[PDB]
């Protein structure tokens, strides 16, 4: 939703809780393309 | 030994800011390696 | 010996099918340490030829271009990368490798 | 005061980590704005 400082609020989309993480907590989205890819080689973005 | 403990206070708080530091640090050059090798892989394309 | 490794994981301690605990396969490809070797393989350079080697199977290229008279094979190397005109951060050129 | 003496050192020491993590960081910063800025133009041109 927004960011404060070292910290962003964000709604988890499976029931629309609200919560606030640390900017070193949240990890970027696969995108759809990149979904069931085969080689970890071949991501856009390393994300565990 | 209200010094002591004034230092003492200090050092932790400073220690726990340079370790948030750190983490963010970390996280960042890991970041920057990654869009290096995507752009590297852009150049190829093009 | 040269290894090939292939690395299974847990998905649950209940002996289940389907089921998948989430923090097991998570610290079991931390600990694997799959997310830092992956980053170098992509990172760096994981093929690597020796020069005349590289010649040898890949002249028919350059033919043209590559000089039929003796000298170091690099040259002859450099010559065949720049006519397939690749891009200098896809390769290293060492002394032997 | 041999402890006051230890706890400034260790206090001046941690400081100076500190200043030179915020160096670091700041160059962090540039140069991956700087990386998004060359990766737009990619993308654009593919």
């Amino acid at each position: 939703k927004e960011e404060k400082g070292d910290e962003v609020t964000v709604e988890l989309q499976e029931n629309g809780k609200k919560v606030t993480l640390s900017k070193d907590d949240i990890q970027k989205m696969n995108p759809p393309k990149f979904s069931k890819v085969e080689d970890m080689a071949e991501l856009t973005c390393l994300n565990e | 030994q209200r010094e002591i403990e004034s230092l003492t206070q200090q050092f932790e708080e400073k220690a726990a800011s340079y370790d948030k530091l750190e983490k963010t640090k970390n996280r960042l050059q890991q970041e920057l390696d990654d869009l290096v090798v995507d752009l590297d892989n852009q150049r190829q394309l093009v | 010996t040269n290894p090939n490794f292939v690395r299974c994981i847990i998905p649950n301690h209940e002996k289940r099918a389907g089921k998948l605990d989430a923090h097991l396969v998570l610290e079991q490809l931390r600990c694997n340490g799959v997310l830092e070797g992956i980053r170098i393989c992509r990172q760096g350079f994981p093929n690597r030829i020796v020069f005349q080697e590289f010649r040898q199977r890949y002249e028919i290229l350059a033919a043209n271009a590559i000089p039929k008279g003796f000298m170091d094979g690099k040259q002859a190397c450099i010559l065949m990368i720049k006519a397939l005109e690749l891009d200098p951060n896809l390769y290293r050129i060492g002394q032997s490798k």
